[PDB]
């Protein structure tokens, strides 16, 4: 089955998941958007700092030059 | 394009911080498509460095932080394509 | 000759242990089983995992989508 | 690209089912935004337009960074910005309060 | 006055063409070997005579 | 770009990204502010007087130019 | 060099044609495959494919240019009609065959 | 408008590559494209450590890539 | 001291000398009258801007003696140093040598290839392959030097003869065929097959300016389309290869029963019809074909001569001549390189011995070796100036040397002067 | 194509030294160089940041990763570069 990074992320959009940036922080949120140059919007995230928790910040849009990766749960 | 907004204000006499941490205050002369900053009459304060005087300043467009607008612009007249 | 394009097809063709280095990380891996691939080289992961290198403990990470501008090496086991 | 078309609007589209249609509520809404970026800086304002670079221009804002002595939080104000959009970590709309 | 004059190629190819009776039909020199003024002063200057050429 | 072809020949200086000074005679450039330049010398800060040559500067590492003499003869 | 230009004797010929005076050539390479696929993109055109090869003043054009003095020309200035010799090249090629002595003379 | 590297001088020989975090890698080159991606086989590893780990058939992603070294002779 | 204005500045040919990578040691040669003097003519006007042919004469610019005017024929091999640019746009220094083409005197040549490293053979497209060209492809390859050949005169199987496309290919084919048959009967190295593919091979056309290989007019279409790799266009334009217009590719197998070959239908039929429209149809519809190809000219430029016009619209179109600098530069080698059989060759005494290896390298530093063949005389003739190359070492003005002579030997020691 | 690109390839066969973000100088023979800052040099001289002197006899250098070129001297009198 031939699972492409883009319908992954066209298909899966709503479910909550997790976005980790370069710099080790972590916005735990379900999927608004996200486009073909993959830049993403998630909803009413929260922030982790190596896995602890800040604060209640929002929901933020994410740029290319920021993410690291993006996993499930 | 915003770019294209920039070369509108020309002879405006503003601030750029860099992404070093040094900031110019002077007066922009020229906007290039790539934001290249022609700039003259320019006080340079280098980041934990000594402010100096310039006579005319070349930044490249890529290494910008943001610029610092004074009071007195209408931009509302400005940003119309 | 090969390109690494087809080399990263084949290499979703035999699901294997694929493990994936990091630009200017060269503390933390992952391990992971590729699935597919773009024409910017964004990489998912079946069963991710995350290894250091001064404290080495391995978390689940599940299917992860990598960008293309961080990946730096994709090797096998 | 496989739209090599001249009436290109698809980058306002963009604007408005796309991700970047957050900063258009501020545009619309005109409501208060958060920035993380680069050097470790909050920048809370109002923005007025941006483009598909997010080459931003904003109002009234005002801007934090710590200091390190032990880091303690400093803020200035500023009347009017144009920030570059590579220099970004994170834009944020402020939750409702209410 | 009438001084200068400059023509068409269809004109000056008809022009060639009813011109054809007094026109020879030659396209290089190598015609003319040892029958032109180089020759014949060399003939002249020597005293002697071309068969054909002068004396 | 008639600001740069403005800059020809001019004695001027480079700052790059490390803070280091590159100050040489303007020769020619291009749109990714790839810089050619003659006779080079080079200020770092304990300073000190490094000479180059002739200095093809990628634009990669170049940030802020000013001019600092008039061309020679 | 020997000029080897040939005349045209028939116009509805065309101006580009194997004249069998012409000696018959006699008939029979690092030429890579076929798979290594190298393709052209779409607007890529051979040079001057709507003009075509010859017109009706192309073979005039050609017979021109090997023509004497002043037939190959398309520009000049005028002259007196006293300075124009008709007979200059008749005396001036050789003798023919057969003329009595007092012609050669 | 990206055309490829002339990699041609440097097909099925011995190059060690330098990577982003000073990190060091050795192996044959197989291939590359436009892009300067790097297929190399008999990849050992030789990190900063000392020791010495072969892997196999393994892909570079050129952005990281610093230097090539042809240890044989081309 | 006073020179012509010349488009390079004389101190980077001053600098470029100390490099001895960048040159190339070249002799021109070929049959009588076929196009030797006229093909340096094209590359001196290349070179300098204030030295231009005459409406109606050739120019013969290495034709210096009252002899070679008069005659009309190359009596003395003459030399000349020039700077060329190539496809990429690297600047190379050629020092190329005109040598006579008539048979009596081949001495002259064997003068010229004593000095050189390449032999550049002109061949006429109309007349083929004579008894001096047989002659010099022998005394090429039993000299040891890279032959490449260029094609002259192909206006002739345009303007001349009237030939049909690809009758024009098979001669061309015919004319390649016979060099590498008389490459192949003297030469034992079987790497010397030349082709046009190779970049062996280059075509050319010396009264009008053209001068081209594959690769070039391959970048003529990379410069005029845009993202195109000429390189590899240019591989597969020679030979029974079929360009499809449904698939858009090359393929050895006919599409239609009237398809033409890619060489007729990419190159040698735009040639035919842009000397057809200029020739022929100057009156008509020769604007609309300058303006599709991207040529202006002047209101007063197009009131010439037919042959002055044709000459123009040619040097505007095909430009520079940086074929040719691309094929002497990749078929001949390096003085650095080409030193070893030449001192395997030439000098006696072996390679193997102690001067041989320091000449085997080309040192511009250490034991000065010279080897001069050449003497020209002066305008007054009371005095004769020695011409060569120079092994080894920098030769300098005012050094005291040693001339040694043909009778010397270390154990006469007779044939010397300081 | 711009201006400092021909001088690249008119620097092709004599000895340049390239610095590059490593902090490491680069001193040999350029062999090739194309419309990037490919570099393919030979029989260099190898400078570390610490101070190293080595030898490597062959070199490619990514056009990425470079700070800048070191160039001969005599390219003033370049025909582009007038
Ligand atoms: N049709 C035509 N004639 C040419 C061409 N090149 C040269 N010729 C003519 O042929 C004649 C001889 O040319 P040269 O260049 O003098 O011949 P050459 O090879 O120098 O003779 P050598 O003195 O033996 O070297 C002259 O009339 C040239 O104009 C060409 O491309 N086409
Ligand atoms: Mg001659």
């Amino acid at each position: 089955l031939p699972l492409n990074p883009k319908p992954f992320l066209n298909g899966l959009t709503g479910k909550p998941v997790m976005v980790k940036l370069k710099w080790g922080m972590e916005y735990k949120g379900y999927l608004v958007s996200v486009d073909g140059y993959m830049n993403m919007q998630l909803a009413n995230t929260e922030e982790y700092i190596d896995g602890a928790l800040s604060g209640h910040l929002g929901e933020v849009l994410i740029r290319c030059n920021n993410v690291l990766y993006i996993r499930g749960v | 394009k915003l770019v294209r907004f920039l070369m509108k204000l020309s002879h405006e006499t503003v601030t750029i911080e860099l992404k070093n941490g040094t900031q110019v205050h002077g007066t922009i002369t020229g906007v290039d498509v790539s934001m290249n900053t022609h700039l003259k009459a320019v006080k340079m304060t280098l980041k934990n460095r000594e402010p100096v005087q310039l006579e005319t300043l070349s930044i490249r467009g890529n290494n910008i932080r943001y610029f610092i607008l004074p009071d007195s612009l209408p931009l509302d007249t400005l940003l119309v394509d | 000759m090969v390109q690494p394009i087809n080399l990263i097809f084949r290499y979703l063709q035999n699901r294997s242990r694929i493990q994936v280095w990091l630009y200017e990380q060269v503390n933390m891996r992952i391990e992971g089983c590729i699935i597919g691939f773009d024409e910017y080289m964004n990489l998912v992961l079946d069963d991710a995992e995350e290894i250091h290198s001064k404290t080495k403990s391995r978390k689940q990470l599940g299917r992860i989508m990598l960008k293309g501008d961080n990946i730096t090496l994709l090797q096998s086991v | 690209e496989m739209t090599p078309e001249e009436l290109q609007k698809r980058e306002e589209e963009e604007f408005n089912t796309g991700p970047l249609s957050v900063l258009t509520q501020s545009v619309k809404n005109n409501t208060q935004v958060l920035i993380n970026c680069r050097n470790n800086k909050k920048l809370l304002g109002r923005v007025k337009a941006f483009d598909r670079h997010c080459n931003m221009v904003l109002e009234n804002v005002k801007e934090m960074w710590t200091e390190v002595s032990k880091p303690v939080n400093k803020d200035r104000y500023i009347s009017k910005m144009f920030l570059r959009g590579d220099s970004v970590i994170v834009v944020l709309r402020n939750p409702l309060i209410a | 006055t009438y001084q200068r004059w400059q023509f068409t190629l269809p004109m000056m190819s008809t022009l060639y063409r009813l011109a054809n009776q007094l026109l020879t039909d030659l396209v290089d020199d190598n015609y003319f070997y040892l029958f032109d003024l180089k020759a014949f002063f060399t003939s002249k200057a020597l005293n002697m005579a071309i068969p054909g050429g002068p004396k | 770009s008639s600001k740069m072809l403005q800059h020809i020949d001019y004695r001027m200086r480079c700052i790059l990204q490390d803070g280091r000074i590159f100050i040489g005679t303007f020769k020619a450039f291009d749109k990714h502010m790839n810089l050619i330049l003659c006779d080079c010398d080079e200020f770092r800060k304990r300073e000190e007087k490094r000479v180059l040559g002739l200095v093809l500067l990628r634009g990669e590492n170049l940030v802020s130019m000013t001019v600092e003499g008039p061309p020679p003869k | 060099p020997n000029v080897v230009f040939i005349k045209t004797e028939d116009p509805d010929l065309p101006a580009f044609y194997f004249d069998p005076l012409i000696n018959p050539i006699s008939h029979r390479e690092p030429l890579p495959d076929d798979d290594e696929e190298f393709e052209l993109p779409e607007f890529v055109e051979p040079f001057l494919k709507d003009t075509p090869l010859y017109t009706d003043n192309t073979a005039n054009g050609i017979a021109l240019l090997w023509a004497p003095r002043p037939f190959n020309l398309r520009s000049g200035r005028t002259r007196r009609a006293l300075d124009i010799p008709l007979v200059k090249n008749w005396y001036r090629e050789h003798c023919p065959a057969g003329q009595p002595v007092k012609v050669r003379v | 408008k990206a055309h490829p590297p002339e990699l041609k001088k440097f097909m099925d020989k011995k190059l060690s590559l330098k990577l982003n975090g000073g990190r060091h890698v050795q192996g044959i080159l197989r291939g590359f494209d436009p892009f300067m991606n790097l297929v190399i086989d008999e990849c050992v590893e030789m990190a900063t450590s000392g020791q010495q780990n072969n892997i196999g058939m393994v892909v570079i992603r050129g952005n990281s890539i610093i230097m090539l070294e042809a240890l044989e002779r081309v | 001291q006073t020179l012509p204005v010349t488009v390079y500045e004389m101190d980077f040919l001053a600098d470029l000398m100390d490099n001895s990578e960048l040159i190339r040691n070249v002799t021109l040669c070929g049959h009588l009258h076929h196009g030797k003097t006229c093909f340096v003519d094209c590359l001196i006007e290349q070179t300098h801007p204030e030295i231009r042919k005459r409406y109606d004469q050739d120019l013969c610019y290495t034709d210096i003696l009252f002899t070679e005017q008069e005659r009309g024929v190359g009596i003395k091999s003459t030399p000349v140093t020039v700077v060329l640019p190539d496809t990429k746009g690297k600047s190379y220094l050629f020092n190329i040598m005109d040598t006579p083409g008539h048979v009596n005197f081949s001495d002259e040549v064997t003068a010229g290839l004593r000095i050189s490293d390449g032999v550049v053979l002109f061949i006429d497209a109309a007349e083929g392959v004579m008894l001096n060209t047989e002659r010099l492809i022998k005394h090429a390859v039993q000299e040891r030097l890279a032959v490449t050949v260029c094609i002259n005169k192909i206006d002739r199987l345009i303007l001349e003869l009237k030939l049909p496309p690809t009758d024009a290919y098979y001669k061309l084919r015919h004319i390649v065929d016979e060099v590498n048959g008389l490459i192949s009967m003297y030469s034992t190295d079987e790497n010397l097959i030349l082709s046009p593919l190779l970049g062996n091979v280059c075509f050319s056309s010396s009264q009008y300016s053209i001068c081209f290989t594959l690769g070039s007019f391959a970048k003529i279409y990379a410069d005029t389309f845009g993202d195109i790799n000429y390189q590899e266009f240019a591989k597969r334009l020679w030979g029974d290869i079929y360009f499809n217009p449904k698939t858009r590719k090359f393929t050895k197998k006919a599409p239609t029963s009237s398809s033409q070959r890619s060489f007729v239908e990419f190159i040698l039929e735009p040639l035919y019809k842009i000397l057809a429209q200029v020739v022929g149809d100057v009156d008509t519809s020769l604007p609309r074909t300058l303006d599709e190809l991207g040529i202006h000219l002047t209101k007063e430029e197009l009131k010439l001569n037919i042959r002055p016009l044709l000459r123009l619209v040619c040097k505007k179109f095909f430009g520079e001549f940086t074929g040719f600098v691309d094929m002497c530069v990749q078929h001949i080698p390096s003085p650095k390189v080409g030193a070893k059989p030449k001192i395997e060759h030439t000098y006696t005494g072996g390679v193997d011995s102690d001067l041989g290896e320091a000449m085997s390298d080309c040192d511009p530093d250490g034991p000065l070796m010279c080897h001069t063949t050449k003497m020209y005389s002066t305008d007054d003739g009371v005095q004769f100036h020695a011409f060569g190359r120079v092994l080894s070492g920098t030769i300098h003005a005012g050094q005291p040397v040693k001339v040694l002579g043909e009778n010397y030997t270390l154990e006469d020691e007779e044939d010397s002067q300081i | 194509i711009g201006v400092p690109i021909k001088v690249l390839h008119e620097a092709e066969g004599h000895i340049v030294t390239c610095e590059t973000n490593t902090g490491e100088v680069y001193r040999g023979k350029l062999i090739e160089a194309e419309d990037n800052m490919n570099c393919q040099m030979s029989n260099i001289t190898v400078t570390y940041r610490d101070g190293r002197v080595a030898q490597l006899e062959q070199v490619y250098i990514r056009g990425s990763k470079i700070r800048f070129l070191i160039l001969p001297d005599m390219l003033k009198n370049a025909p582009m570069l007038k």
